[PDB]
């Protein structure tokens, strides 16, 4: 509907405004005290958590990509094990950094999105090195 | 350019400049910096821009780490392989072989390409020092595993490349020391 | 530049033993340059005085 689309647009705007300001430490300290911008808007909080998850997912993926390009993993199994372990730990590591429950549905929606495409990209990058 | 040597430094600079530039470009056009439309324009796609900056910085961090690893290896090897008396002992060749193997096993040397660069620069340094011919002659018969193949250090280098390295190591003593050249020529 | 000037050999010989930190590694200026590259730089610095000054070359050769 028009009202829902307007609400989602305003939520995206407010989440962007929160993200620009409020250094991760500031966001974490203002989440506890309740003095967060637009904290009374559930849509804005959902959008903020999804975008945080997306940023965390990119930061986790780029480490594995750089290690693949350096030539660290000499076998595919080694790369897969490292990727799985870092994918498990980075979710939490980037979750409590922003004061977010790592098991939130919105944070996981951001963090897990397009996992197949990212895995395919890593697989191709590693296959070149293996060849 | 390579200004930020750590991710935290880049993040701090980015946050500070992001806070100040909004105002700096707001009063330039006579706009209230807290306007909803100006902020809608200024904050748009902030996540994508942050991701782009993060990737651009990660490339630099990787290349910087590689350079630092190369130089740290050179510094650490000169602790044993710089004295001409240390170079003439077989335990120095054993030390170099074990250093390369241990670095490859424990991940101190993370790549085979980096190990190849370390080996090349170590041999180049040893070719330019007194007693380096003995060290290189002893280490040419020791084993190394790279790219899934186990060779000797003489087989890893070419045969003609090894012969050229040997000639350089043997003859460099008379180019970096005029005393030896004078003594032998006068004799 | 120092390799091409009189007295640059002394300067380079003294500065080769001083420390510098680059790319997260602390080395000496002689270690930052290669060993063979440092030797070539030393030879250039020592011999350039007789190529940029004909007076010195003439004096030494006549002596």
């Amino acid at each position: 509907t028009a009202k829902e689309q307007r609400a989602r647009d305003l939520a995206d705007e407010r989440s962007n405004e929160i993200i620009r300001k409020l250094t991760p430490e500031q966001r974490r300290e203002a989440l506890n005290n309740g003095t967060l911008l637009y904290q009374d808007d559930p849509y804005a909080m959902e959008a903020l958590r999804v975008k945080t998850g997306r940023n965390a997912a990119y930061l986790v993926d780029d480490d594995v990509m750089q290690k693949i390009k350096e030539g660290v993993f000499r076998t595919r199994e080694e790369m897969e094990e490292y990727r799985h372990s870092r994918l498990q730990e980075g979710a939490k590591v980037y979750a409590e950094q922003f004061g977010i429950d790592p098991e939130d549905v919105d944070y996981q929606r951001g963090f897990n999105g397009d996992i197949t495409e990212r895995n395919i990209s890593l697989y191709g990058a590693h296959d070149n090195f293996l060849s | 350019e390579g200004v930020f040597r750590t991710r935290e430094e880049m993040e701090e600079y980015r946050h500070s400049r992001l806070q100040e530039g909004a105002k700096v470009y707001a009063e330039q056009f006579g706009i209230d910096p807290e306007d909803v439309d100006y902020q809608r324009g200024f904050n748009g796609d902030i996540t994508e821009r942050n991701i782009s900056l993060y990737g651009a910085h990660d490339n630099f961090l990787s290349q910087q780490a590689q350079k630092g690893a190369i130089m740290n290896s050179r510094v650490e090897l000169n602790g044993v392989l710089q004295d001409p008396d240390m170079l003439r002992r077989p335990d120095s060749a054993d030390f170099f072989e074990k250093y390369i193997d241990n670095g490859l096993v424990t991940g101190a040397i993370p790549s085979d390409a980096q190990a190849t660069q370390l080996i090349s620069q170590a041999f180049s340094d040893a070719s330019s020092r007194a007693g380096g011919a003995d060290f290189l002659m002893r280490v040419g018969d020791k084993k190394v595993t790279l790219n899934g193949a186990t060779t000797t250090y003489r087989e890893l280098i070419g045969e003609e490349q090894w012969n050229a390295l040997m000639v350089t190591a043997q003859r460099s003593q008379f180019e970096t020391d005029a005393k030896l050249n004078e003594q032998y020529r006068l004799k």
